[PDB]
């Protein structure tokens, strides 16, 4: 009967002190966590953060909410969550988190006859993971989401992953634009602060960047302009207008590429592999123009000897530099 | 009249909004309806799309039956908040808002036979997965999905009010798409598994196309003229090394600028698209043309017949190569 | 004359108009609010558009608001 | 997996592996009676340092990323300092610095008089 | 006197059912709207919307709130609005809106002794309007605010502007940076449906985009670059480096202009008049360069005859194209 | 002590916050005062500016008189919500926010004679209409107008606390203006007519002068060297057609790049901003220089005297023309 | 026991007036502040501010909340903070702040047996600090956070850092990509005014901008282009096309770099060291082109003497200018 | 010899400095919260700045606090 369930619920809620956690004087309450990732909507290197969306479930035994005579698992409206005790769970590295409120506050309370309580939310977090761009765009990040209890110590509360490694789901279905989730790992620790030893859980994704964006219009055009400088070695030793225009226009193209790619890159004032590669190419075309300068000055003070030496050397030196760069950053 | 006040006061006597209709007796049938008013802009960069909808949910609640002169009556937002309503949520939403302009844009009407009808106005922003391998010749659906958050299939079941295809309706005047040209809808129902249980999920795919006019006028055509300038670079002569050199290098610079702008326009991704392949092929064509001139100039002082033969061969080889590449590319990426 | 003219007030009739004009199309709030009922009057039975009904009329007992 | 290693007052500690995942570096002293007691802290990036009160202005820390090595140098030793030292690594969200349990990867004890 | 007004207000608010509208069984309540536009803060062609800050007043006669013996227009605190019935008015074409909250959440309630009630808000609405940008930057826009009642039909509520054209003010004191308000119109439509007639009001601004800022960089650089491309015809028919450099650098300049307007223009992936003009100028400089190439091929295989033919024809063709463009888009 | 608790409890007994002090007795008089902690960045793009202030309002309420040991008592925000406060709002605001840092940044002191003092911390993002015709030399007077929303002139009247000039005070260290210099402020009061009634409006204009050096360098100096380079083209020679041609086209391209960058710097408008005049004149000068070389080349093969005369006249004239143009421009806009 | 703790807490709450501070008639209540810095999210020079995230703890002794018979330190829900008095603390230099609400409004209350009360929050503030940029990108900034009491003077309240220099922790956790915190300083002030003495606390960071990114892209391309002008000296005095193209294309490249740096660097309309250096390089390439024009005019109307003089002078003058710039800005 | 030093509202004694001064001055923040004060114990009576109320001491009490924050 509906009235029977109504009086049972009122009996459970009446005299319920939300402030006191379950087993206040007793041992710590064990809260089993669970996550179902819906998507990773964004991964920005500008702010070193990524947006995650997830169904976040928390299971805990609360003997005060045990009821008998109703074999069904009661599913109450979200507002009942205001009148009960829930863990003070929070994420350390979040920058701006919120619970979705589309037509209702997206929460679920599911009681059980044995006092077990399921509290689920739909949370969109903007987590912060620091990224090293030393090997960018050949990098591999380790972005993590960490979960802790803000107030209660390990003596008061206890966290664990519900179902072991199977707790977190939906990672496989994720399809990032410029990343690939190589692996996800779950960890449980106790973190000692000045106040006391708190519990912690951690969910870490190892994201490997996909190199399809960075070989076809970043390295390829710089390489080909370097080839055109090599062509500048091949023209002549007296056609001053042609060689000078070719060299300086190649320099101009490299400067244009560098400026527009820096405008394209996500504004991280730090040295990166692409930056050293492009500066190497720029220095190479600059050295080609200097080589023509030396040839012209020496003749108009052997020009053919220096031109042939440059023809032999510059391709070899650039190939050596490219091999060194590729092996160093791989 | 005081009769309405008495009826309203008597309606919520012994009513528990925490419980649902038929908590252990039956399953709540929530007939759903959507009327899309705007269908706001799609954002491939943000990987989502906005939509403005009148969302209606009709169901039955025997606890709120009554008798009176008026069969139907309306409730303010306070009485609506005091009454159980379904916890519908959009599975693929990112950040929606319920409009609260002067009063909260909701309306809960109750019929004498206990039939509740809950209408409300929403501006949903649903994430839209895309496959931009065929950019800009791509079509996407990325549906709108919704259902109960807390109540499983054993407790709450959703339905389409009228026939499914007629349930979701989009205002013809309200398109709000600059480049996509929305084609049609495909509505359906399904069951979604989860850690908690099985949930009824209503899905609505919004089929979309892409307007190719902006990209053909603004990216493909300048690439075509730049490569054609590289083509006509051959016809000038063999002796004017400075003119041909500046021609080739400035063509390279122009194509670098065009490629940079073209790839900056489209959203950041790893996989290569149709734009990337076309730009790469044409840029390689420009590079090949300038290398061809370089070798011609190398062989211009010795065996000039060889240089003339190379120029003559290139003059026919390069345009035909570009033409067949263009035909293959366009046929492949439009006939699909 | 008994053409119930709807300039949003479906009570008053037009001495000037001679024959009624009824038009009930389905645009906009059709599945949510009903057909776009639209009455009026003119000197003669005018043309017909596709997708919406039309009935001409007489002096008296012409076109009450459908319900 | 950062495999710390010490080296011989002067005492340096070189690291390897995924150093970026464990930016913070701690120097612990394990007395015969009481456990790992004080912390000489140094960040890999920026060289920001933090010392215990007892070891201020006498033990000082530097760093060099050319070989990924920190350098703790002892000055003005007293006889009670005779003990074994550990070099440990700590992550970006491991909590307080002055608690050994927050540190993950421990090195071999270097005994000094 | 203070206590008299206090007990009068208490009597008025006592036994007042906010759920029942004025004249629940009687004829519909006629709600008179009124707007004072403070400013139009933004007009974005990207999102196809515009921000509008306004003072929105609604008048309606409530016999329940009439009083006597106090010849004053009692202005009550904003919180009193929570204790009174108000129309369920909303805006049909909004995206995001709010009522300002600087030191008080901006409302005014004023009860007149004859039962009339004034309810005023200060609203910043991000309204949405269809933008037709075929003729951009010569476009001519029509953006509307659409006021409507949510639940009530014409049998319960009725909308009407107050003073007709005098209802809306402040349009003249608006100075948009990019637009100029050509005209503003007020419409009252009680849109008829099978179920019943539903009120509707429309405040529509017809705007004309001023052309004095886009005109310079859109046209004068492109036009004058085209003149330089014509100047390529006047140099010679055998001076090769000069003519080739002139033509190809003009082409490069046009491409740079186009890409920088891509970076600058407000991101409308759709064909517009500006794109047509820019492609016309680009095609003209491209044709000039091809003309030189044809002349060179003929000469080195009359050349001056073709050069003179180009000299007369190119300015004529460009003037004809410009005239056709202006007539089509004006 | 229990005495203060009893006084606080007895303050609101029959008090009605819905009615202002003396709703049919007299005109409420609110003595306002502003202390601008910071003048936030002025966004010419949005024609707005942020300002962080301590807004203070002092008035009198006879209903809240009390006798006790301490003359002044301070109320928390919970009690202040039950006391009538003025309806002050900023006319030219876009999105303000009352700070709620740890507790609501507000204070409501009550003196024994009923004098209420209400202080609060505000971050007002006001709107500043701009007239960028004299860009970048333009000077602005950004307004800040505040007054009652619901109460007309006959009901609530605002006043400056001690004096108009001394009322509004700006922190000396707090300027926060990268590209502007604050030339004091001008305060006053007035009556604004509205559809509802006459309202007292308290207005404060902040005078801003744009810093000129950055724009001068970045925009004007490169343009000056480009036109000087065109003059150099006149000075070079007549025979070297390819050098002069490449030189002129690259000069035109450089001027185009400078024009584009200078436009991306300045905000969106629909008129000439007095810098687009300079850029247009410079671009016309380099374009005319290229045509001058072109027409010189047309007469270099035959009639060389005409070509030499044209080149000499161009050398004499173009520097003088740009000099007089620069003098006229600088005199006009200073 | 559940009942014992419940009735103890209930006894504590009743008889508690939140309006009255602890020891309302007694001496000032001493409040110990403490901060644990999680991270500095960003440091924006466009707005001259920085976003900080921290755990903010306040300790204060309250005898109204003292309890006996429970040796444990009671940790209660965050909602209990509603029912307790807390200091009216605020940050004087701030623009936007909030307390994270991820599944709970992030607060902790930990009552102690001796009446001590711990109030911890997790605050993401946006503090405003002045930023001189004359020496940008070699600038060295001093940003501060100024904690203060709103209503209370020293008579009613009093602030102090807890542990002295140990009060603020987590400075090592800060990872700014383009900055390195040289030091942090804590200053407690008791600022005496005529009305009274108001307490204040100041946490001041001294940030230094690393030069490993700015130096490379900002200065190496400009220096290399100046060296390409130096190459333009050595070519010839009769190869007019080559030298003219080289000089004017170097000028074009310098303009391109300057404009794209304007578009790249974060929009400070202000004179800076980088602007001075870029204009110096631009003036140098301009003078190279000018002296070549002088050489051409002299030769076509000795030329070699001017070329040798330029070769000797320009590298020396540029080295002198670079040395002066570096010494002046270091 | 016995004056008041500024860190507290009223200190106890200041033996070291023979001479003594008050130095109540107007600056930024001179309007709200009253006028700032800094009572001082300089061994030489300090040099006068262009506009400040330096009431130099003679004997004990020396720099009494302003009464009830009158200015
Ligand atoms: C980045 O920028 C920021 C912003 O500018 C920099 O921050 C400033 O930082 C300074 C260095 O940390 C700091 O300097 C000091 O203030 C300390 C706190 O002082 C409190 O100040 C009052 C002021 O009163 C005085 O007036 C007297 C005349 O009437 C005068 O003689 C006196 O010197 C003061 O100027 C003090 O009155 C007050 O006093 C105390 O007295 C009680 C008495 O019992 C003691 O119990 C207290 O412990 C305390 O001593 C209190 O000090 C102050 O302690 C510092 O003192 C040091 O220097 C002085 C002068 O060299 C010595 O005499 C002292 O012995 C001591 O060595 C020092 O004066 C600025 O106040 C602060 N400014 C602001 C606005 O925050 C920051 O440094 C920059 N760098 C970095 C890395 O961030
Ligand atoms: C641009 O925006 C709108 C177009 O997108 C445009 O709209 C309106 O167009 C005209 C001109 O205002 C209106 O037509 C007319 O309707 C009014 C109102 O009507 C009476 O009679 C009908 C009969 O059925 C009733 O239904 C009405 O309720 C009312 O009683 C008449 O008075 C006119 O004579 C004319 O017939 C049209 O209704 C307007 N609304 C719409 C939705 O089209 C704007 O005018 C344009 N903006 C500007 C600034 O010009
Ligand atoms: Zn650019």
């Amino acid at each position: 009967n509906m009235s029977f369930v109504k009086e049972t619920v009122d009996k459970l809620l009446k005299g319920y002190d939300i402030r006191l956690r379950p087993d206040f004087g007793g041992p710590p309450v064990c809260v089993g966590m669970n996550i179902d990732i819906a998507s990773i909507d964004m991964v920005s290197e500008v702010n070193m953060d990524y947006t995650l969306t997830m169904y976040f479930q928390q299971y805990w035994r609360d003997k005060r909410l045990a009821y008998s005579g109703i074999p069904l698992n009661l599913t109450l409206d979200n507002r009942v969550a205001d009148q009960l005790w829930v863990p003070d769970t929070y994420f350390l590295n979040d920058k701006k988190s919120f619970v979705h409120g589309v037509t209702v506050k997206n929460r679920m309370i599911r009681l059980h006859p044995d006092g077990t309580v399921l509290y689920g939310l739909r949370i969109t977090t903007t987590a912060a993971c620091m990224m090293d761009l030393r090997r960018y765009p050949l990098d591999e990040q380790n972005c993590t989401l960490e979960i802790e209890s803000y107030g209660y110590t390990t003596d008061d509360i206890e966290f664990y992953w519900r179902g072991g490694d199977k707790a977190v789901t939906g990672v496989e279905r994720i399809e990032l634009p410029q990343f690939s989730i190589v692996e996800h790992r779950l960890v449980s620790r106790n973190v000692v602060f000045a106040t006391g030893a708190y519990p912690r859980l951690s969910l870490s994704f190892r994201l490997k960047r996909n190199i399809g964006y960075f070989i076809l219009q970043t390295y390829m055009p710089s390489i080909l302009i370097t080839i055109l400088s090599w062509v500048s070695f091949w023209i002549n030793y007296d056609a001053s207008a042609a060689r000078v225009a070719l060299g300086i226009t190649t320099v101009l193209t490299m400067t244009t590429i560098n400026t527009h790619l820096r405008e394209t890159l996500p504004k991280i004032p730090y040295v990166k592999a692409i930056d050293m590669y492009l500066m190497g190419c720029f220095v190479f075309v600059f050295l080609a123009l200097l080589e023509y300068a030396f040839v012209n000055y020496i003749f108009f003070s052997r020009a053919a000897a220096i031109d042939r030496w440059s023809r032999i050397v510059f391709p070899f030196t650039f190939s050596l530099f490219n091999l060194v760069y590729w092996l160093y950053y791989v | 009249t005081t009769v309405f006040t008495r009826i309203l006061d008597r309606l919520l006597d012994g009513y528990d909004n925490r419980l649902r209709p038929g908590l252990g007796e039956r399953v709540t049938e929530v007939k759903t309806d959507i009327f899309v008013t705007s269908f706001g802009p799609v954002s491939d960069h943000d990987m989502e799309y906005t939509i403005d909808v009148f969302f209606r949910q009709s169901w039955k609640d025997e606890r709120l039956k009554f008798k009176g002169p008026m069969t139907v009556l309306r409730l303010n937002n306070l009485m609506a908040s005091k009454i159980w309503t379904p916890d519908t949520f959009f599975h693929n939403g990112k950040k929606s808002v319920a409009h609260n302009m002067t009063m909260p844009n909701k309306l809960l009407r109750i019929t004498e036979d206990g039939t509740l009808l809950y209408t409300m106005r929403l501006t949903v922003r649903a994430e839209c997965p895309m496959h931009l391998e065929d950019f800009p010749m791509d079509a996407h659906a990325c549906p709108l999905k919704f259902g109960s958050y807390a109540y499983t299939r054993a407790e709450v079941v959703y339905e389409w009010t009228r026939e499914p295809a007629r349930s979701v309706v989009v205002a013809e005047d309200g398109s709000r798409l600059n480049q996509y040209d929305l084609l049609g809808q495909t509505v359906d129902s399904g069951i979604v598994q989860s850690s908690t249980g099985e949930y009824v999920v209503m899905t609505t795919h919004f089929h979309l196309k892409r307007k190719i006019g902006y990209f053909v006028i603004q990216t493909y055509l300048p690439c075509i003229m730049t490569v054609i300038l590289s083509q006509v670079s051959f016809w000038l002569n063999r002796e004017s090394v400075p003119a041909r050199t500046v021609f080739g290098v400035t063509t390279v610079l122009t194509m670098t600028t065009l490629s940079i702008s073209a790839r900056n326009s489209l959203p950041k991704v790893a996989y290569a698209t149709a734009m990337d392949w076309f730009i790469a092929v044409c840029y390689a064509f420009v590079f090949s043309a300038l290398i061809e001139f370089a070798t011609v100039n190398y062989f211009t002082k010795s065996q000039p017949a060889r240089a003339a033969k190379i120029d003559r061969l290139s003059r026919i080889a390069f345009p035909l190569l570009f033409g067949i590449f263009n035909l293959v590319y366009w046929a492949t990426y439009l006939n699909r | 004359i008994r053409c119930f003219i709807t300039p949003d007030i479906t009570s008053k009739d037009c001495p000037n108009g001679h024959v009624c004009y009824t038009k009930t199309w389905c645009d906009a709030f059709c599945s949510i609010r009903g057909k776009r009922v639209d009455l009026g009057c003119a000197a003669t039975c005018p043309t017909v558009k596709t997708g919406v009904d039309i009935q001409c009329c007489s002096t008296d007992n012409c076109n009450p608001f459908p319900t | 997996q950062v495999q710390l290693q010490e080296s011989g007052l002067r005492l340096s500690c070189a690291a390897s592996g995924h150093t970026f995942n464990y930016p913070i570096m701690g120097w612990f002293r394990q007395a015969p009676g009481k456990e790992r007691e004080f912390v000489g802290a140094i960040s890999w990036s920026g060289g920001s340092t933090s010392y215990a009160d007892s070891v201020k202005d006498r033990f000082t820390i530097s760093r060099d990323n050319a070989k990924n090595t920190v350098y703790l140098e002892m000055n003005n030793l007293k006889p009670e300092d005779t003990a074994v030292y550990y070099c440990a690594a700590k992550g970006r969200y491991s909590g307080g610095l002055y608690y050994p349990t927050n540190y993950d990867y421990w090195g071999q004890g270097t005994q000094v008089t």
